[PDB]
Parts: C-alpha cells; structure tokens; sequence
C-alpha cells in the first residue's frame, strides 16, 4: 500500500540530504559517511527496486535529484582534483565515492524496457520514469560541457594504465562498466505514448505523443548535443585508442556503443552528395509547384457561390455536384463523386528495442550541425580505419557460438550494426578513391555470412520479423558490397554458390509475406529483392529458374503495396520498383499479371498532376512504362474482351483456361 | 456512350454554353453593339472594328489583373451569344463561373496561340473573374 | 406468441449482385463501346479513359463504397467465390471455343 | 495487465521547408556579419546582442527585417514574411541552438 | 401517447365530392364553360396565379340544388366553419379536374417540368424492371375564399 | 480552533500596473485605493458532501477563494453523480 | 499547461493551448480509464504576459471624415503595455484569425 511508498520517499530524501552539498566558505563538498551513503542507495536499488521489481526507488531518487545535484558536482569536482594533479603529479578514498557514483549512473540511466514479464508498477511507471532519464541524459552532456564524461574515461584510464596481464576481474567489470554509462548516456530516447484501450475513442484522438518534461527540448537530447559534448570531452579518441588496444571480455558492449551512435542516422546525411538559402529557395519553389496544383483544385469564388453541375451518365440518369471548378472538368466531379463516400472499408492493426532505422518514418533525417557532421564523420572514419575489422571479428567469433541464448535484442543490433558500416564504407569509397573497401574485409570472411545466414533463417524460421527484418537489411548490404568486390577483383564464386538452393527459396519467400508488414519491412524487402537480382544477373544455378520463384502475385502484392506510397517514397526506390517492373513486364514478359486495376489506378494518381514531380527521373521511368503498359492492355484487350473483366479480378489459377488467359494463343 | 456535364434543373449544356461565350470573348467587335442600340449610323469602321474583348483581355494582361467588365447587351449583339445572355439572367453562378474559367483559359491560350512569352506559372497562379453590369431593368 | 422484437437489417456487395446483368454482363456489354485508348492521346489521360467506365460502373451497381474500396472487394470475393470463378472461366472458355 | 497501444512519435513527418528554414535562420543568427563607423572588424550583432541578453538576463531578440532581405537573396526573408505563423516555432528552434552555443546561461530563467 | 375519438357532422370523403361536382358544374348564368373550369383553363395557360372562390358562388349552387330537390349539406357554413381545411380540399380538387394548357408558354426553361421529368424517366426505367412529388411542389396557383356579400 | 499569522513588512513593492506573471502565485505587497466594497458574507471554509448514491456522506474538502469544490467521481462509489452539501457538519469564515 | 489526472496522481505536461482552454484527451498512464476528469497544476504550467489593446485609423488618414475603421491587436510578454490611450503607434507581427471560442 501507499504508505510503503511514502515511507520509501522519506528514506530516499533522508539520504539525498546525507550524500553532500554546498560549502559557502560554490564548491560541493561530499557528505559524512558519504561512501556509507552511496552503498546504501545501491543497496536501495538492489533492495528493493530488483528484488521486488518495482521502480519506486528509481522514481524516488528523480524526485529528489540525487543524481543532478550530487553525484554529478562529485564526479566533476573529482576530476578536476584528478586532472589538476595530473600536471604537478586523501585520493585513495576519494576515488573510491567516484567509482560508487559512476556505479550509481550506470544504475540510474539503466535502459528501461517493459515487456509482459514486466511487473504491475514497473508497466505503470514507466511512462513517467523515462522522463527522468531524459533530463539526467540533459544534464549529463551539459554540464560544464559534460565533464563528467571525462570523469568517466579517467576511471577508464585508471584500469587501462596496468597491463592486459594485470587486470584482475574487478578491473575488467569497471572498464565494462564505464562502457555501460557511455551506452545508456547515448541510448535514453523519449518513452513512446502508451494509450489504454478499455473505453472507446472520443470524438477527438490524442492530442499530442510529445513525453518530454518541461524543462528538456529535443535539441537537448539530439544527437547535436552526444556529438559536441563527446568531443569537447574527447570519448571519441577514448573508444579510438580502446579498439586500437583490441588485443575481448569488453566486446559486446562497445559493439553495443557503435550500435547506438548509428541506429537512427542515415549514411549520406554526413556527405553533400548561400548554400543552406540556395537550397531553401530550392525548397519553396518545389512546394510553389503544389500551390499552383492545388490552385486549380480551388474555387476561383467563394464558396457560398455554389452552382450546381449535373453529370448525366451515358445512360439516363442524372448525378449532382457543387464543385464549381467541376462545372467545367469531369475528372474533378467523377473523383469528388468518389470522394463524397461516407463509407470507409474498416483496416487493421499491426516493446524490447529501441527505435532506429528499422521502423523510423522513411524520410526521417537527423540535422546534424556542419561541426557535429565533421566529428562524426571523421569519428566514424577513425574507426573503420583502425577498430571495424577487429571489432567484428571478435563479437562474431563469440556469437558463432551461443546462438541459443542471443537475445532479440542482441541479435537486432548486431545485424544493423554490421548492415550500417558496411553501407557507410561503400558509400565514403564510392566517394573518395582514398578509402578502401577491405578495410570492411571482415564483412566478407565466411564466418561473418555464415552467421548472418543463420540468423535470418532461424529468425524467419522461428517467425521473428524483427530479426528477420534486420537479417534482410544486413543481407542487402552484404550482398552490395559482394557486387562491388566482384567488380573489384573468389569469395564471390564461393558465396554465389552457397546461396543456392535454401537460401534462393527462402530470400524468395520475404516479399511473398513482406505485404502484411510495416512500410520499412516491404522497403527492406524490395531492396533485398533489387540487390539478389542484380547479383544473379552479374553472375549470369539457371538465371531464368530463381527470378520465376519471385515472379508471382503475392510478390507483385507487396510492390503495389509499397509503391501505394508514392509521395512519400523516395526517387530511387520509385526507380528500383519500375526497374523491376521493367525486367517482369517488358523482359520477362509475364504481362498478364500486371493487367490488374490496382496498378491502373496508382499509375493514374502518380502520373496526375497531384502526383510525382514534373521533372522528376521517377516520373520519366513511369511515363516510359505507361505508354508501353498501356500499348500492351491495348493489344491484349483488343484480343480478348473477356480481359475487360479480367483486368477487375486475380488471373485464373486454373492453369486449362489461365494458360490461355496468360497468352491468349 | 459519354457523360454530359449539364447546368442542374436546365438541360443546358455546359459545352456549349462554353463556346458560345469563347466565340464572343474573342471574335466579337464593338461595332455590333451600335446595331443593337439606337443612333445605328454612327458605326465607324476604324474605331468599331476592334476586336473589343481581345483589347480588354490585352490591356488587363499587361496589367496582370483578374476583373473583366462586361455590359450584358453586348451578348444580346452577337448572334451565337443571345441565348447566352439569358442563361446568365436565369442561372447565374454556372454561367458566371464558366465565363470565369473562359477567361483563365482565353489568357492562357493567348500566350500560346498569340504566343508571345508570358510567365504562363503566373496566369496558372491567378484566378480570373468576370463582371457583368448593366444586366437589365433596375 | 411472440409480439415483434426488433433486428438490423444490412446489406453489401455479393456474387449473385456480381453476377447479376447489371455486374459483369453489363462491362461485357458496354467496356468495349465507352473505353477507348490511342497513342494520339498521354497516359494520364488514356488510364483516366479507362476509369471513367468503371468508376461509373461501379458506383451504379454498387454506390456505397468508395472506387478503390470497391476494388478491394472485388479482388477479395473473385478470390473467394465458386460461382464467380465458373463465371469468369466460362468467359475464357467461350474465348477457346471460337 | 492492462489493455493498452503503444502511440509513437518517431513515425511523424517532418515539415522539410520549416527544418530547412531554421538552418538557414540559425546559420543567420549566429554569424549575420557587419560593422560600421568603427574598425573593419565585423561586429555579429545578433550574437553581440544575445550577450547583452545574457547579461541584463533578457528574454527577447529584436530582430532587423532589412538583415534578412539583404541575406542569402532574400529568400529567408520572402519566407518568414509570406508564411510566419508555420516558420516562428523553428525560428524559436534555431534561436535556441544559437543560444546554447554562446549563451547557455540563458536556457533557462537563471 | 392514445386519443380518445368522436362523431361530427361533417364527412369530407361526400364534402370533397360536393365541391368537385360543384367545380365542374357553376357558372353564372343569370349574367346572360363553368365558371371555374375556365378559371383553371386560365391557370393551365399560366396568365393566372390565383383562384378566386366565391361563397356567393357557392350559395347559388346549394340553391340550385335545393330548388331540384336534393339535400346540399350547407357547404357555405361548413367552410366558414373550418376555412383552413378547405383550401386543401379545394386545391385537392383543382389539382385533379385542371385541364392541359390551350396556349403554348416555351415549357422547356421551367426548372419545376424539367427536374419532375427527370425524375419521371428515372421512375419509368425503375418500373420497367432496369404520388411522383408532394402536390404542393407542381401547384403554382393560390387559392382564396372570397366573403359572402350582404342579401 | 485556528491562528492566522499575517506577514507585514515584507520589503518589495508593485504597483497595480506592475503585476505580472511572474508574480503568480507569489507573496506580493501592492498599494491602492478601495474603489468598491461588497457586504460582509459567510463563506464554507470546510465541507462535506453528501452523494445521494451509496454512503452518502463525502470528507471535508477545504474550500479556496477561486473556484467551487468539483466532485468528478463520489470515491464511495468511484462513479459521477449528483451531489449537495451535508447537513451532519459545516463550517463557515467571513468573506468580502 | 499541465494537468494531473483526478483517478491517479500522473501528470500530463507541456500540454500545448489553442484559443479555448484545451484540457488532454487521454491518460498517459496505461493503467487508467480516464478522459477529461483532470486538475491543472498552476506551478507547473506555464502562463504569458497577454494585453488586448484596441486601435484605430489615424485620423490624417481617414478619406473623407468618415468613420475610422478599428483593430483588435495583441500583445504579449515584454512587448505588452508600452502602448497607451490616445497614442500613435507602429506595430509589427502577424494578421491572425480568431475564432469564436
Ligand atoms: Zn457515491
Ligand atoms: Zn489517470
């Protein structure tokens, strides 16, 4: 009962007043028994918080601010004690309060997840939990420039000054553990809005998804901010110099780091590929293009003007419509007609990971600063010039084995993990000549496609999108770069025969289910697809036996899907979608298939002037195939009036009439 | 085989009622409207012969602005415009707003037809209307 | 015995209706007449040529739901009917027999 | 447990006009560059001001409409003059990026 | 919500028929068609708006009818009694007895004709296996009770 | 039953003109003129209610000089109701 | 503003203000049934400086003695009261609709 709580709250204030504060003679000055203190809250966490599974003390603890107003003026306050001493080199002791505060951190920034093994209370306070990990992320990167991070690496540096040989496993745990603090320090992202469903919408949704606490913007917590606050502290040369020293019991969690600094950012933001204003005039002019479109959508007088147009039919009878500008335009008054429905067909719906590139709105770009931009890049750069290949190697001859026990999570990031540098050093070589794509050699070492191989056929076996999603993307990127090392030049040979057979079927097999699942699934799906075909006909066991396994309708199913997204799709991928349309269609010419009236209508609303752009090199492939569509319905109509109704309909399955239906003789 | 686009209540048809007001906006002279009113002898050729409507269209282009002004006899001065003139007494906002939609579209082709250059995204951009006066009795 | 108590009626799109002269018959009767397609004319226009036809035909066999709706509908019960398919493999056979 | 969906933000659109206006508007703010009836040596006088407001712990900018004009073609300024209600909540974004890097004292109240 | 229900001494089902044999049958003959029938033939022909009912009318048809012997029901008194349901029992009858025009008034422009029409060709094309309107709509005419004058 | 303490001499100073939000919801000290004085009432200072569902009789809210006790849901019977004062006990403070 | 809920003590917060006084819609907390049974807390939330002041045509500009046509402009935060009665200004900002609230 409630009493329990408050009689917690107490304790836990109690001792916020016993850690430490202020010294007017301002300098923080640690508290009596202040190690005592610092136990006995850790002792609270395990106490009660695990051991019951509760979250009250780490609730508790925000409301009283131990962690901004105490633990961080000792961390920084320590340091500076310790980088002062440095130049002119009771500090046994103070070092131990400044390893229990960084044990406290690590504690109170842990990575929350609910999921249903999660208790009552935990699921309950969740929501307003994740706030306060929001503002300790604040006012970590902030304060005095975020110092405490270089409190952080110099309790590293203490452990990495004795020897590989010398570090006991206490020493191990705290060099383990520093990398923890930089994980949760990068991983504390907004809580997502978690509705009850009991009772009925009103009639009104939610009013806004926006969790985070009044005294923290976005901007704080943008990557801006991990980027400045990281370098001005140097934790990039940091995790420089550690995977340098790579010569394993630290692995997982500094793979987990690179995880988390590239989950949500998009490789070509950090390259171009009055300019800022130039691009903004760019910018007006495009959505301009949209006023003069939907200008012509609009009523040249006010709307109370109201004359009546009546379409007659080609039969005798008579609709009614009020759109003035449709008085002189039936495609307006067919599709307001259209639009006029009150009814709607009623559709359906559809956690232990963070979000990231797998299921983050398509478009969604980070706006680094030009600055930010250069110390990531040229971070990241770092350290596939020296920690990529090792780095791999190591995490991946642990995960060879313990397959059994890798948890989702586990799994999902190290698949994305691998897919994003590999991408990012095929993206900076096809840049600059300067960069070597075997300085990602590691990729291409057997193990590694052995065990991503396993990874996405267990996960698609076992019915794990998540995983099976992050295997397809980790896949497209593998296969990408074994194009550009078969351009570069065996392994090639040697996987081109190893994806034979199972693993032909199986990657056939994701876009025949990628139509149920979220736009970025089919994305993955389509590229996946792109990729696999312009390996094979690279190589180009039989050409014509794979793509047959693809050419079927509940693939075509998920690329009308995907490509119902048009305007917010990007340019290329409309290009990749009518590069296989082309292939199917024109090449292959199974073109009954596509004789189907989704597609008629999506090519309407895209080649409509509220569709693609006018100069668009998307909108010249779709113009291109339409015309040769259209020539070929045409054709086929003019040989079959029974198509008229098949065009409405899926192709007849029974093969006596659906061979004729295919070819017509 | 096709539908009809049709005034509502009038089986006027919307085609028609658009031509027959093109065929007036452009092609009709100023010298018509002295043989509707009286003092017919005052026609004179090297004032009346203008192409009234075009020089309107013209001058309100290098203008840039949206308004005609249109007395309503002059429809009743041209042969194909006469019916016009009552469907615009009788049922006025469609007429009216076909007339608008004609005069968007006679700019428009002016500058393609006549096809001297033109910002065409700015006529594009711009509605354009019409104002009849002098409709009848007051 | 039993004074009335009251039920909602409902009705939606269905195979017989399908199927009825005013359905199928009726695109077999009139596509051909009203869609016409050249090279003459853009795509935009040529696939509107087409959806004219049976955005009017569906609206006047069926005028509840919305044109793409109905798609969907009739993709789904010509996925799942038997009458429908003996149908629409009777109009290819009909073409076999000629 | 408790019936219940998870609602989530990261799936939202982003206004690339607004986004791209703030960099422009922030890139402005921060380095806006003259001097006059004094040295050459350029005196940055949005960020000179945001000092000031940093010093007598102000709450506002004033802002010369004619900078903008002069600025990047105008473009900016034809934007923030055509479309200000949509443009004033990023304008406030990237004021407040350029405040954290000259002036974070002023973040908050203080 | 039940009423309770009684007798009067009225029957409009034979008041309506009264009124229609009466429509038909007056004119005023001492001033040496009926006279209504060529009011209404006047209404037909759109050159009038209003029919104008006379009671002195009506009286000369009840005396008429008295003179050859048959019971009148006192239509005067009943319709200065309950005037309002008499209008639309009169305008009942005008609406079923009103002949076609004799004069042609370019029928084409009246939007009333045009819509009804459209409807009637709907309603044909229904009926064909592939009242029309509420009255008021397709009455142009008004319909006014003039007093009795003093005798 | 109670002790009011009233603060004087509290050093800063507003005038009518310099209110503001800042000030909200601060101790303030202000000068003016009393431009218009309504009576002298009674005013409840602790209130019970009483729901005419369930156990009727609600605990004492204290009431503020702003707004009017609101009941969204009678905890008895954790549902909305109508709702009237109670007649067992009430309490009244001068008010103007 | 910021609203804690009447059947459990979570807290909605920045919660965003049209023109009416607009309250959340539904509760946070994925345990609770609640919407729009809510408390504002005052200090949580944050109000602004807001003055309403009334101006009309300058008089030298009028055409000819007619009736001044009027405006209703407001002002906010540091910018409110330094307008005054009878006084010619210039302001700046933005023309806006409001709605009948
Ligand atoms: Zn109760
Ligand atoms: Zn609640």
């Amino acid at each position: 009962a409630d009493f329990s709580l408050t009689v917690l709250r107490a304790r836990i204030a109690l001792l916020a007043t016993a850690i430490g504060g202020p010294d007017y003679t301002p300098p923080y000055k640690l508290g009596d028994d202040c190690l005592a203190c610092l136990k006995d809250l850790k002792r609270w966490f395990k106490l009660v918080d695990d051991q019951q599974k509760r979250w009250d003390v780490a609730m508790a603890v925000a409301e009283y601010r131990i962690l901004t107003d105490d633990l961080l003026p000792i961390l920084i306050d320590w340091e500076n004690k310790c980088s002062l001493a440095a130049k002119l080199a009771n500090k046994a002791y103070y070092d131990k309060i400044a390893l229990n505060c960084l044990q406290l951190l690590v504690l109170m920034t842990w990575p929350l997840i609910v999921t249903e093994q999660s208790s009552s209370n935990q699921i309950t306070l969740y929501g307003e939990l994740k706030k306060h990990q929001l503002v300790y992320k604040k006012t970590i990167l902030s304060m005095e420039s975020g110092k405490v991070l270089r409190a952080a690496i110099r309790l590293a540096l203490d452990v990495i000054k004795i020897d590989r040989l010398s570090r006991t496993p206490r020493d191990n745990m705290v060099l383990k553990l520093v990398l923890n603090f930089f994980r949760n320090v990068i991983a504390i992202e907004p809580g997502e809005f978690t509705i009850n469903t009991k009772k009925s919408m009103p009639k009104k949704g939610i009013t806004s998804i926006d969790t985070l606490p009044p005294n923290v913007s976005m901007d704080d917590i943008s990557l801006n901010t991990v980027i400045s606050s990281f370098h001005k502290n140097k934790v990039f040369g940091f995790l420089l110099t550690l995977t340098s020293s790579l010569s394993d019991f630290i692995n997982i969690p500094l793979l987990e780091i690179m995880f988390y600094f590239t989950k949500d950012v998009n490789q070509e933001l950090l390259f171009p590929r009055t300019s800022a204003g130039f691009e903004l005039s760019k910018l007006l002019q495009k959505e301009h293009q949209m006023r003069k479109n939907v200008i012509k959508h609009t009523s040249a007088r006010h709307s109370r003007f109201g004359g009546l147009l009546s379409i007659q039919t080609p039969d005798k009878t008579r609709l009614t419509v009020s759109g003035s500008q449709a008085l002189v335009d039936e495609k307006i008054a067919l599709q307001k007609l259209d639009d006029s429905k009150k009814w709607n067909k009623r559709i359906i719906k559809k956690e232990g990971l963070p979000n990231s590139l797998l299921n983050s709105q398509t478009g969604k770009a980070i706006f680094f600063t030009e600055s930010n931009g250069k110390h990531f890049k040229e971070f990241i750069n770092n350290f596939i010039d020296s920690g990529f290949n090792i780095l791999l190697h190591s995490v991946t001859n642990y995960f060879t084995t313990e397959q059994d026990r890798m948890v989702t999570l586990e799994q999902v990031e190290y698949l994305l993990f691998f897919a994003w540098f590999v991408k990012y050093q095929l993206l900076r070589s096809k840049i600059d000549n300067s960069a070597d794509i075997k300085q990602v050699s590691e990729a291409l070492k057997e193990v590694t496609f052995i065990l991503v191989s396993s990874l996405l056929r267990s996960a698609y076996d076992l019915k794990n999108w998540t995983v099976t999603h992050a295997g397809m993307i980790a896949f497209n990127e593998l296969l990408n770069l074994v194009s550009r090392t078969k351009a570069a030049q065996d392994i090639e040979f040697i996987v081109s025969r190893l994806f034979s057979d199972e693993r032909i079927q199986l990657l056939s097999n994701l876009p025949k289910i990628g139509s149920k699942y979220s736009l970025q699934f089919m994305k993955s799906c389509i590229e996946l697809t792109h990729s696999v075909l312009k390996v094979l006909e690279q190589y180009s066991v039989n050409f014509q036996k794979v793509q047959a396994n693809y050419m079927t309708e509940p693939v075509i199913e998920t690329y009308i899907n995907f490509l119902e997204r048009f305007r917010e799709l990007e340019d290329d991928s409309i290009k990749k979608v009518f590069s296989f349309f082309h292939r199917v269609f024109v090449q292959a010419k199974e073109q009954a298939l596509l004789f189907r009236f989704d597609l008629i209508i999506l090519l309407r609303e895209m080649l409509s002037p509220d569709g693609l752009d006018r100069m668009s090199r998307s909108r010249k492939y779709v113009s291109q195939f339409s015309d040769y569509f259209l020539a070929r319905l045409k054709k086929r109509l003019k040989k079959s009036p029974a198509w008229f109704v098949g065009l409405l309909f899926p192709p007849l399955h029974n093969s006596e009439v659906g061979f004729y239906q295919r070819y017509g003789e | 085989s096709e539908p009809l686009r049709i005034i509502w209540g009038t089986n006027v048809s919307i085609q028609e009622c658009t031509t027959n007001f093109r065929n007036f906006l452009m092609s009709f002279k100023y010298k018509f409207r002295k043989i509707l009113d009286e003092r017919e002898e005052f026609i004179n050729n090297t004032t009346d012969e203008e192409l009234y409507y075009i020089k309107q269209l013209n001058e309100m282009r290098e203008l840039g602005t949206s308004n005609l002004n249109l007395d309503a006899r002059n429809l009743l001065a041209y042969k194909q415009t006469e019916d016009l003139y009552h469907q615009l007494l009788n049922y006025p906002q469609e007429v009216i707003s076909i007339m608008d939609q004609t005069i968007k579209d006679c700019m428009v082709s002016l500058i393609v037809d006549n096809n001297l250059d033109y910002d065409l995204d700015e006529i594009e951009t711009k509605f354009y209307k019409v104002r009849p006066y002098n409709v009848g009795s007051c | 015995a039993i004074t009335a108590r009251k039920r909602r009626p409902q009705v939606k799109l269905t195979a017989e209706k399908l199927l009825s002269d005013k359905g199928l018959p009726y695109v077999l009767k009139n596509a051909h007449k009203r869609i016409r397609i050249s090279s003459k004319k853009n795509s935009y226009d040529n696939l509107s040529n087409i959806i004219q036809f049976y955005q009017l035909w569906a609206h006047e066999l069926f005028p509840k739901a919305k044109f793409k709706d109905f798609m969907k509908i009739c993709q789904t019960v010509g996925k799942t009917d038997p009458v429908l398919r003996e149908y629409r493999v009777s109009l290819f056979r009909d073409e076999m027999g000629m | 447990s408790f019936k219940s969906r998870a609602l989530n933000h990261v799936k939202k659109v982003d206004d690339v006009t607004g986004e791209k206006v703030r960099e422009a508007f922030e890139q402005f703010l921060e380095d806006f560059s003259v001097q006059s009836t004094d040295t050459g040596e350029v005196e940055k006088v949005y960020r000179a001001q945001i000092e000031f407001m940093k010093i007598y712990d102000l709450n506002t900018i004033y802002i010369d409409y004619q900078h903008l004009s002069m600025r990047e073609n105008g473009a900016l300024a034809m934007a923030i003059s055509e479309q200000y209600y949509r443009f004033l909540p990023f304008l406030q974004k990237g004021l407040r990026r350029v405040v954290r890097k000259y002036a974070p004292e002023l973040l908050n109240t203080s | 919500a039940a009423l309770p229900s009684i007798q009067l001494p009225v029957d409009y089902n034979n008041l309506f028929n009264e009124i229609t044999d009466f429509l038909v049958t007056f004119k005023q003959d001492t001033l040496s068609g009926p006279k209504y029938m060529a009011m209404l033939q006047k209404v037909a022909n759109r050159e009038l708006n209003s029919v104008i009912i006379d009671l002195d009318d009506i009286l000369q048809y009840q005396n008429e009818k008295f003179l050859q012997g048959t019971q009148a029901d006192d239509l005067v008194s009943a319709i200065q009694q309950n005037a309002n349901h008499f209008t639309e029992l009169f305008c009942r009858a005008i609406d079923n007895n009103m002949p076609l025009p004799t004069k042609e008034i370019d029928y084409k422009d009246d939007v009333l004709d045009v819509i009804l029409n459209q409807r009637r060709l709907r309603n044909e094309r229904m009926l064909s296996d592939r009242e029309l309107f509420p009255p008021n709509l397709t009455r142009r005419y008004f319909l006014y009770f003039k007093p009795l004058s003093q005798n | 039953s109670e002790i009011h303490v009233r603060i004087s001499d509290f050093p800063t100073i507003y005038s009518l003109r310099e209110l503001r939000e800042s000030n909200l919801s601060s101790l303030v000290r202000v000068t003016g003129v009393v431009t218009r004085r309504t009576g002298v009432f009674p005013q409840l200072k602790y209130v019970k209610f009483n729901c005419l569902k369930c156990g009727s009789i609600l605990g004492p809210f204290f009431q503020d000089s702003n707004e009017e006790i609101r009941i969204s849901f009678c905890t008895n019977c954790k549902s909305k109701g109508p709702f009237r004062v109670n007649g067992e006990k009430t309490v009244y403070r001068n008010y103007q | 503003a910021s609203f804690t809920c009447d059947m459990c003590r979570a807290i909605v917060d920045n919660v965003e203000q049209s023109f009416k006084y607009t309250e959340p819609t539904f509760c946070p907390n994925p345990s609770c049934e609640n919407r729009a049974f809510w408390t504002l807390n005052v200090t949580r939330s944050r109000f602004l400086d807001w003055q309403k002041v009334r101006i009309q045509e300058n008089a030298n500009e009028i055409p000819t003695g007619s009736m001044p046509r009027t405006l209703d402009v407001i002002l906010r935060g540091d910018s409110v009261e330094r307008a005054k009665p009878g006084d010619r200004c210039k302001f700046t900002g933005v023309e806006i609709v409001v709605p009948d609230v």
